[PDB]
RNA sequence: UUUGAUUUGGUGAGAGG
DNA sequence: CCCTGTCTGGCGTCCTCTCACCTATGATCATGACGGT
DNA sequence: ACCGTCATGATCATATTATTACGCCAGACAGGG
């Protein structure tokens, strides 16, 4: 609504002010009386299907496990690693990032101490064991799930964890609710993946790749940053470059598909006709 | 069941069994008399839907009704749903040795311990003060226990405070989400006539005091007062399972 | 000037906006709809006549018979309403009908009857409502609440987006009857046009166009305009307007007069449509290819062969145009159909269409409604004209007729009931128009399309179904018996329509027990905009949009006051000043402003009318005139607030208490609370308890004595004038002589209502508050009620309040109370239970109430009298016995010789068993009150006897008083008039005073006067004979009861419930809280005064929760307690009138503009010290809801008393001694126990009974019940180790029957162990799985 | 999905307890499908100790013991 | 060849958390 | 024959508390009150 | 005051019709390019 409430509770509100703070009102008390129903609905889908599975083994004896990164979306580095693999044992001993070095071995649980040991060395992303990967028939093993999370130590040999898991994804069901180019903003070095590329006539490199995933790399190793550049982009810089702090280095036109080439020589028209495959738009306001 | 006054409240599937059984005596004697093909085929056919009927009620077309107009409740009816066997008689139950009351603070209390009212006391430890009692010497039969307990005399107040010592029981808000909204006491006898709860512990069951209430549990056997200790105390439950985070943090 | 009573305690009132409509009588929707209802009613509507003139005159299956309708008349209810709720019947009036019965003869139906016969005839049984408001069905007083539904007419709804998932939005034109068949129109994504029926199968709509007896040459007559097309010498010219080829791209070059106007391959502009209606261009040429595709409208035939050229809605080829040019047709007519401006939708559903004329249209129609069977002409014609088209089965209102009327852009709001050609034909253009891009559509939550039934309505639609029940069973047997001989009672039988009412006011979904327990309650639960019930949504499935407040309920459904959890926003409560329209739409009032100046008259306006005006906000400023003082002034225009210029407004609100509801606008300074606090204040102001003695609030809106006297518990005076005999029984008014009747003498007796139970077993009582010999004016009450106070409305106390945290005793939403409260028995509330015992009829004999029992000694039969049943008096424990029953024996033992009863003793030696009916515990008392009924032929014992004589002479003596009363105000009359005109002062009382008639006065008005009176004391002496004669039989007989019942007896027990750690109690803000310490009375924080505060609070619940409103009532009911304190210290020191009248006018003076502006100078030193006897206690303070007190008003009154200015004192500690740092608020906070009682809500069980079906605990705390271990709680011990406690949880505590008998002997013993089995319920599933056709089993 | 997964499971009880018991009853019943218990509701239907918590060691000693 | 106290079912409406 | 609207079934939160309200009938032997002798 | 006639209450099998106004979301089915 255009018109403000500008007076607040220590002044009185006059009687349109309420009731537009009742309209505000009322919406979130109809959202939470029926939210509820389907918060207790998704926990009990939830510990249905889960239900069964129960801490069996100690150990599946694999080497397979998902690879716990820190999680960034485009703006700072959201979630670090120290949230995502406390307390979480490794599939493959993790190498230090100087080179070759057992620097925890291949399972460890990974507790305070291993995670400040892991930050001390920015560590750049571990592979560590999950339990979609537990190769155990008929349940978890006890490494694949990791620490107990209310026990300081490794889950126990029969503790369900199927249902405390469902329950603490359904438990905060309630709180949820129901109803250009690229600007940088730390200083850093680039990195570039998923690239196949091409230097332009003015020496802006350009990408003919059009999934490329544009990263900002620190000087220590950990990836700061990381971004998409579509396909056909005037990147303002290069691979393995070092920039400043709100340096603009990348831009492109998304309402212009640009048709970029790789090389280049002559124009011509291969099956390009005027009257039936293409037409004669000659422009108004310019000319050309 | 007669409910009160002098008639019968019947269930449905007496209505429905009591139909059945009337359509096949009635075919019975139709083809004892040889009827012809369309009278028999209506009466099979009145035979075939009313087995449907007592089966799976209103799965064929519109369901058939009773009193007034609310359809009336069959076998599957009894089954699925959330009023079936299932989610209402077999995976929840109803529950001797528990109670229910208003909470409120209380807190002097230490966070392993929760105020407990001496009258719902009384009444949850009825057969550890009997066997109590017993063990004394004090009465002879049973009935001369409970004469004592429906009297309240002096000495029976001693004897609930040696039932209680070492005993926890399960606190649990009504609407449980997670693991945390049941954990297990030791109480602490009140005068008074709701439960005392140590403000701490109402983080984790979401529980303010604006009118809230609570059932208690009695653990009865002895794996279950060890299961209530070692697994269930309120001490032991101080960090929540969704996370590392700290569920005792001070409000 | 002020009333009697408003010079005992006027209350200070600031507020700045002057008044000019006061609030209406409170209850006007239900005493005015039945007044609607229930009433002889000319010119046929509305009311019963509507009904008894819809439905009648029954005329017979060609008999010739007709039973046609005279009147109807409603005779004297056989009970008053108080013996109604003692007995137990309904308060029914029965409803006699004059009806008629006409024979017409052989050959002539428009011939002479043989024979008449008009007569009376007895129909069911209407309940009649009490001057309350509400219903008394079967003892209990219930209440009808309003309904709000659809409005009747036509509605253009739009499928937006959701359906074929490509965008598309559809439309459809619901016709909503008022009783009959629906009617939907609407599209599919392929743009055809689909009718349907009562939302049954689907027909192209135009099928029923033809069957309203349309050819299809008319069809598109009506729904396309024409293209000519001309052939003259010249490739077929054309009739050409160019305002269709408004943006159309032509496919040649268009000339004419020798001129190019329009190129290839451009359109045409809006500057060349100029060019070509300037020039008048009519006839253009087109090519070949130009009528390629134009649809042709009707039908064209050649006359050589006499066969058909080219079809109706059919597109021309080369061969057809070949056809019709040879054949001699000159002009050819088209259709226009284009893109954005007319799609050919009915051409398209005429291409669908396989019916031809209106006898295939009929039958396709007749097979949709019954599907499978042989169709005829006739029948096919009898159904679609008793679907739409037939007074009987289709019935739009006046509603229905008004909105179908104005959503159609129409004149006159005047109609038939039943729909025509017309109106579906107009249906289908604004569909079509709505679906080209012109015009709106309509939303559903405004409030111009949602109606309100009420009681009047509702009442006369079921009995109007009654009503048809019985056309029925009349037409069945008006032509199949002999006449003449049979009576027009002998047909028609009052069992359909009395089953038909009673069912509605016994147990509908709208026909709802009254939450009585309070007068805000009632005068709440009464103004009730329910959406629910038969007609409107449900709770469980809708929904998200009915759930939220629209732009226009603002002054007629309340915003803030709703109840909150599953079903917000669906029982809403109507507002203050919001009446109720002719029609049932909602209305409110305004002040019309003409051009310059506020005008003060009201205006009353509608929904839809409130749009198109402009109207300015309700407080805005205005200089003694009616000039707004600003140039911009905040106003709203089409549901959307703005800011408007000075002199374009059109209508001003009225009060600014008009937005809220009266639940909440009790709440003292509402502007300042967040809506959710303010919800939950309201939700709680009603559901409040009445304590002992009601205080008053010290901080008010004013609007108390509204809720208080526009309900029903107090006794407000009929006619003024003095009063003659104060008791707390009754009270005895001598109504004034400018007042008075001169026939009937009169002086009017009130009797109270004493100590009964209400529904919510509360105690409503009424207390007398005036004095004797006082004078008192017509409108003003006598007897305070429940939460009452001299006419005022006190739910809570009000108690001093400290805003500190103390020790963590208040630690989430905790309060915190002295002893200092529970000592002065101020929360100490009374509650009444009604205990009820039968002595049922069984075999081996009926029961024995008296109190010859075994099985009991002296201690039990201490409390009974000589035949069992409790005295009236005896305070009893839980668990004592108050009627002895003795009949419970069973079959413990089979009697060995069959039936041997004559042989040991007289009937038997006590069967085998016996056990005299002992009640249960948990609750004291003291018996009050014991009913006895008895069926009668049942020998009544000497205690029915007793209490038989005891209301024989108490109905003796209270008739006798009435006489006696009366008389002596009748007597009194003849001495007023025998003051002149041959007066004997000494003469009159030498003689006995019976004779006051006789003496020396000649014809004159007072002997004629005396002779009046002579007649009324005549009256009044055989009236006297004949009613205690009537009154003898009520008393003497017996009452009709249950199928096979002696006799009842009714006890009830009075508890006194005080105050506990576990009660409820909160504000009128949203701060709730269980109580949780009752500290003593020196642990309080006091000040360096000396005096305890009585309750700390804690102060962490204001900044989250936003109701900083309580803070701002706390100061100011701290600067009403200083203007108290100031007046107690002057009167205590026994000071003269003098001062008392300076400091009372300087307290009463004190602020801006207000509204108040009294003097004490014209009330004479004797009404100013009993004033401030009523204002020692405190001064009360109006504050109106958002025209309130500002803070500088309130520091200017803290400055009256020597309080401190920022309302912060200095508190010491209790228990330390030492002085608390940054000094903590202080002040009076009006403050209610709630109905939430913690001896209601504790339950334990050890081990009780069992359920039968599955042998599990029973449920609820009335049944001696366990707790529910859920589901969720079983996921919970799975999520621990804990598989020993689910175990014993689940098998051993709660199914298990050998297994907790083994048990509760290892309990005993001492031996902590379990045997587990398993749970009979499985056992109950197998057989449930197992008596299908499927075969479960326990393998091994 | 977790519906369709919960139905779609080797134990009709676990698959009964939850959403519509008509379809997987008649599933079961044609298939003749058999319970081999394993899981934690089919123990709270029947009556017995959890096999997850401080059951898991009577489990464990009852699926040795076979 | 003689020991026993035992059982209160669906439907719909409303409130608390 | 592979997309496709269209129709049919199947979900929709736990725990608790208070109150009221509960199918019609169509046919006949035998008991029960009323009037004549 | 006894005998006969009208009236009125027990027990007992007989077996189903004249409203609409949720919102997805899978899952199966006749239609047609
Ligand atoms: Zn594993």
């Amino acid at each position: 609504i255009e018109t403000p409430i500008t007076a607040n509770f220590r002044e009185g509100l006059n009687v349109l002010q309420y009731f537009i703070s009742t309209h505000g009102a009322r919406k979130g008390l109809a959202d939470t009386a029926l939210k509820t129903a389907n918060s207790g609905y998704l926990t009990r889908r939830l510990v249905d299907v889960a239900q069964d599975l129960v801490v069996t083994e100690d150990d599946c004896g694999t080497h397979e496990g998902i690879m716990m990164t820190p999680v960034i979306e485009g703006g700072d580095v959201k979630e670090p690693l120290r949230d995502r693999v406390l307390g979480r044992v490794t599939a493959e001993d993790v190498l230090k990032p100087g080179t070759a070095d057992i620097l925890v071995p291949r399972n460890t649980l990974l507790h305070e101490q291993w995670c400040d040991l892991l930050e001390e060395n920015s560590v750049d992303a571990v592979k560590v064991r999950s339990v979609v990967s537990c190769d155990t028939d008929f349940g978890v093993c006890a490494h694949c799930y990791g620490r107990d999370l209310a026990r300081g130590h490794i889950i126990n040999k029969g503790e369900a964890i199927g249902v405390i898991a469902a329950q603490s994804i359904g438990e905060p069901g309630t709180q949820l609710t129901m109803r250009s180019s690229i600007q940088v903003k730390n200083k850093g070095s680039i990195k570039l993946s998923n690239v196949k590329s091409v230097v332009n006539s003015s020496g802006k490199l350009v990408i003919t790749s059009r999934n490329t995933e544009l990263k900002l790399i620190d000087e220590f190793g950990r990836t700061k940053e990381s971004y998409k550049v579509p396909y056909g982009a005037v990147l303002a810089k290069g691979d393995g470059e070092q920039v400043a702090g709100g340096e603009t280095v990348a831009n492109w036109d998304p309402h212009t598909m640009p048709v970029i080439t790789e090389v280049s020589g002559f124009v011509r028209f291969t099956d390009m006709i005027d009257g039936q495959t293409i037409t004669r738009q000659t422009d108004e306001l310019t000319g050309l | 069941v007669p409910l009160d006054g002098g008639r019968f409240a019947t269930s449905d599937l007496n209505d429905l069994y009591r139909r059945v059984i009337n359509r096949n005596n009635r075919l019975k004697r139709l083809l004892d008399l040889a009827a012809p093909d369309i009278i028999v085929r209506n009466e099979k056919r009145m035979l075939q839907e009313a087995v449907d009927a007592l089966l799976d009620n209103g799965r064929r077309g519109r369901a058939i009704t009773g009193s007034n107009k609310r359809p009336l409740k069959s076998l599957a009816d009894m089954i699925k749903g959330k009023q079936g066997r299932f989610r209402q008689n077999l995976l929840g139950k109803r529950v001797d040795y528990s109670g229910r009351s208003v909470i409120t603070v209380g807190p002097y209390l230490r966070l392993h311990q929760c105020g407990l009212p001496k009258k719902m006391a009384l009444e949850l430890f009825k057969p550890f003060i009997y066997g109590k009692l017993e063990l004394r010497g004090l009465a002879t039969t049973i009935k001369a226990a409970k004469k004592m307990v429906e009297r309240e005399e002096a000495v029976v107040w001693d004897i609930l405070d040696e039932v209680i010592r070492e005993h926890p029981v399960l606190l649990n808000r009504a609407p449980t989400l997670h693991r945390l909204g049941i954990q297990a006491f030791e109480p602490v006898l009140i005068e008074g006539k709701a439960i005392q709860l140590h403000p701490l512990v109402c983080a984790a069951y979401n529980a303010d005091f604006d009118g809230d209430q609570m059932a208690v549990h009695v653990p009865l056997t002895l794996e279950a007062q060890l299961e209530a200790r070692a697994l269930m105390m309120s001490t032991n439950n101080i960090l929540s399972p969704a996370n590392g985070e700290p569920i005792i943090v001070p409000s | 000037v002020y009333s009697y009573t408003e010079k005992k305690r006027i209350r200070k009132d600031f507020g700045k906006r002057p008044q000019v409509l006061d609030v209406p009588y409170l209850l006007s929707i239900q005493l005015d709809s039945f007044q609607k209802f229930i009433e002889q009613d000319p010119e046929g509507q509305y009311g019963l006549e509507a009904a008894f003139r819809s439905v009648f005159p029954i005329q017979s299956y060609s008999g010739n018979s007709e039973l046609q309708y005279v009147s109807y008349r409603l005779g004297e209810p056989v009970f008053d309403v108080q013996e109604c709720q003692i007995r137990g019947v309904t308060y029914s009036a029965p409803l006699r009908v004059k009806l008629r019965l006409v024979i017409y003869e052989r050959e002539a139906p428009e011939g002479t009857v043989k024979d008449i016969k008009e007569q009376e005839v007895y129909m069911g049984e209407i309940p009649l409502m009490t001057d309350n408001g509400t219903f008394v069905i079967n003892g209990t007083e219930r209440v009808i609440v309003s309904q709000l539904h659809r409005s009747p007419g036509v509605f253009f709804d739009s499928d937006k987006g959701k359906t074929h998932s490509s965008g598309k939005v559809l439309y459809n034109a619901r016709i909503i009857p008022y009783r009959g068949s629906w009617l939907d129109f609407e599209f599919d994504p392929k743009d055809n046009l689909f009718v349907r029926i009562d939302r049954r199968r689907k027909l192209p709509a135009t099928i029923i166009l033809r069957a309203l007896n349309y050819t299809t040459e008319q069809i598109l007559d009506l729904f396309f305009e024409k293209v000519i097309f001309e052939i003259r010498d010249n490739k077929l010219q054309m009739e050409l307007v160019p305002e269709r080829l408004r943006g159309e791209t032509a496919s040649f070059d268009i000339e004419a007069n020798g001129k190019v106007y329009v190129e290839k391959g451009r359109r045409i502009t809006a500057r060349h449509i100029r060019q070509l209606e300037k020039d008048d261009v009519k006839l253009i040429e087109v090519p070949v290819e130009y009528i390629a595709g134009k649809v042709v409208a009707k039908d064209y035939i050649d006359e050589s062969t006499g066969e058909l050229i080219c079809a109706a809605n059919m597109e021309l080829s080369l061969d057809l145009l070949a056809k019709l040019s040879q054949s001699g047709h000159k002009r050819i007519e088209t259709l226009f159909t284009n893109d954005l401006d007319h799609g050919p939708y009915i051409s398209e559903t005429l291409r669908v269409d396989p019916t031809n004329d209106r006898l295939s249209a009929l039958v396709e129609i007749y097979r949709m409604m019954r599907p499978g069977e042989p169709p005829t002409r006739e029948a096919a014609e009898s159904l679609f004209e008793n679907l739409f088209f037939s007074e009987d089965r289709y019935d739009l209102s006046a509603v229905g007729r008004m909105k179908f009327n104005r959503s159609l852009l129409r004149e006159e709001i005047e109609g038939s009931g039943i729909l025509s050609k017309d109106d579906i034909i107009d249906v289908m253009k604004k569909l079509i128009d709505i679906r080209n891009g012109k015009g709106e559509v309509d939303d559903i939550d405004h409030l111009g399309n949602r109606r309100i039934r009420s009681v009047g309505e509702m009442a006369e639609n079921q009995f109007r179904v009654g009503l048809v029940r019985v056309e029925r069973a009349v037409k069945e047997r008006l032509s199949l018996g002999d006449l003449d001989t049979l009576m027009p009672q002998d047909m028609i039988n009052a069992k359909p329509i009395s089953a038909a009412v009673k069912e509605f006011f016994g147990s509908s979904q709208l026909s709802q027990f009254m939450d009585q327990n309070n007068p805000l309650s009632e005068i709440t639960h009464k103004r009730r905009i329910s959406a629910l019930g038969p007609g409107g949504l449900t709770r469980e499935r809708a929904g998200f949009e009915v759930r939220d407040v629209h732009p226009t309920h603002y002054g007629r459904v309340c915003p803030i006051e709703t109840p909150e959890g599953p079903n917000i926003g669906l029982i809403n409560s109507l507002s203050v000043y919001a009446q109720t329209n002719e029609y049932g739409f909602l209305e409110t009032p305004y002040r019309k402003v003409t051009d310059g100046v506020v005008t003060d008259e009201i205006h009353y306006l509608s929904a839809i009318e409130e749009g198109n005006y402009v109207i300015a906000q309700a407080n805005s400023n205005l200089d003694e005139e009616g000039h707004f003082v600003e140039d911009l002034v905040t106003c709203r225009s089409k549901g959307e607030s703005s800011l408007f210029s000075r002199d374009q407004v059109d209508y001003m609100d009225v009060s600014t208490q008009q937005v809220v509801s009266v639940g909440a606008s009790l709440i003292p300074f509402l502007e300042h609370d967040d809506a959710n606090r303010a919800l939950m204040g309201a939700n709680m102001q009603r559901q409040a308890v009445p304590t002992l003695r009601a205080d008053k609030p010290l901080v008010g809106t004013g609007m108390e004595r509204a809720v208080a006297v526009d309900s029903g518990v107090t006794a407000v005076a009929k006619r003024g004038g003095v009063v003659q005999y104060v008791d707390a029984s009754r009270i005895v008014i001598k109504v004034n002589e400018d007042e008075m009747y001169p026939g009937e003498a009169g002086i009017d007796i009130y009797n109270l209502t004493k100590y009964t139970r209400s529904n919510q077993n509360t105690c409503i009582n009424q207390m007398p508050c005036v004095s004797l010999g006082e004078p008192v004016e017509r409108g003003d009450v006598l007897a305070d009620g429940p939460s009452t106070d001299l006419g005022e409305l006190a739910l809570g106390q009000n108690m001093r309040v400290a805003f500190m945290p103390w020790n963590g005793y208040n630690f989430e939403d905790s309060i915190l109370v002295s002893e200092r409260v529970v000592q002065e028995d101020r929360f100490t509330t009374i509650h009444i239970q009604e205990l009820a015992c039968v002595s049922r009829d069984t075999k081996l004999g009926p029961e024995e109430i008296t109190a010859d029992i075994p099985n009991v000694g002296e201690a039990a039969l201490s409390k009974l009298d000589e035949s069992g049943i409790v005295y009236i008096g005896a305070e009893v424990t839980g668990g004592d016995i108050l009627v002895g029953k003795v009949t419970p024996k069973g079959e413990t033992q089979l009697t060995p010789e069959e039936k041997l009863l004559r042989a040991i003793f007289g009937e038997k030696a006590s069967d085998v068993k016996d056990s005299s009916l002992r009640v249960p515990n948990g609750v004291s008392g003291t018996v009050i009150d014991v009913q006895v009924f008895t069926r009668d032929g049942v020998e009544k014992d000497k205690r029915a006897l007793e209490i038989e004589e005891m209301q024989l002479k108490q109905a003796k003596k209270d008739l006798s008083e009435e006489l006696q009363i009366l008389e002596a105000g009748l007597f009194s009359r003849i001495r007023a008039v025998l003051v002149a005109g041959g007066v004997e002062a000494e003469k009159l009382d030498k003689l006995p005073r019976d004779r006051w008639l006789e003496l020396g006065l000649t014809d004159e008005e007072k002997q004629n006067q005396l002779e009046q009176l002579a007649e009324q004391y005549d009256e009044l002496k055989h009236e006297f004979e004949k009613k205690l004669e009537a009154k003898r039989r009520k008393i003497t007989q017996g009452d009709d009861l249950a199928p096979g019942v002696l006799k009842i007896v009714k006890v009830y027990l009075a508890v006194k419930r005080r105050i506990q750690p576990g009660d409820k109690m909160a504000g009128r803000h949203g701060n709730k809280g269980v109580i949780s310490k009752i500290n003593p009375i020196e642990d309080m924080p006091y000040d360096e005064n000396g005096t305890p505060v009585d309750i700390v609070l804690n102060p962490l619940g204001v900044p989250s929760r936003m109701n900083i409103g309580q803070i701002l009532e706390t100061h100011l009911g701290m600067a009403a307690k200083g203007i108290g304190d100031k007046i107690n210290a002057m009167l205590k020191q026994q000071q003269e009138v003098a001062k008392l009248r300076e400091f009372i006018q300087r307290a009463y003076d004190l602020g801006a503009d207000v509204r108040q502006k009294v003097d004490l100078s014209t009330f004479s030193d004797e009404e100013v010290m009993r004033l401030a006897e009523n204002l020692r206690k405190g001064m009360p303070i109006a504050t109106p809801v958002f025209d309130g007190a500002k803070e500088a008003e309130i520091k200017e009154l803290l400055k009256l008393g020597d309080l401190p200015t920022s309302g912060q004192i200095r508190l010491y500690d209790g228990r330390t001694g030492e002085q608390f740092e940054r000094p903590v608020t202080v002040g009076y906070m009006y403050m209610l126990k709630l109905n939430h009682l913690v001896d209601d809500k504790m339950h334990a069980r050890s081990t009780g009974s069992y359920s039968l079906v599955t042998q599990q605990p029973l449920g609820g705390k009335a049944q001696f019940g366990g707790q529910r271990f859920g589901e969720m709680e079983v996921w919970a011990l799975e999520a621990y180790g804990a598989a020993y406690t689910l175990q014993e949880m689940l098998t051993v505590k709660s199914d298990d029957v050998n297994g907790r008998t083994k048990m509760y002997k290892n309990i005993v013993d001492g031996n902590h162990q379990m045997e587990p089995g398993m749970p009979e319920s499985f056992n109950v599933l197998l057989k449930e799985i197992r008596s299908l056709g499927i075969n479960i089993e326990l393998e091994d | 999905g977790i519906t369709k997964a919960s139905l779609a499971t080797e134990s009709f009880i676990s698959a009964a307890s939850f959403q519509e018991t008509t379809r997987v009853l008649t599933e079961a019943a044609v298939a003749g499908k058999r319970d081999e218990l394993r899981g934690l509701k089919e123990n709270v239907i029947v009556g017995r100790l959890i096999p997850a918590g401080t059951g898991y060691a009577y489990h464990q000693d009852r699926m040795r013991r076979r």
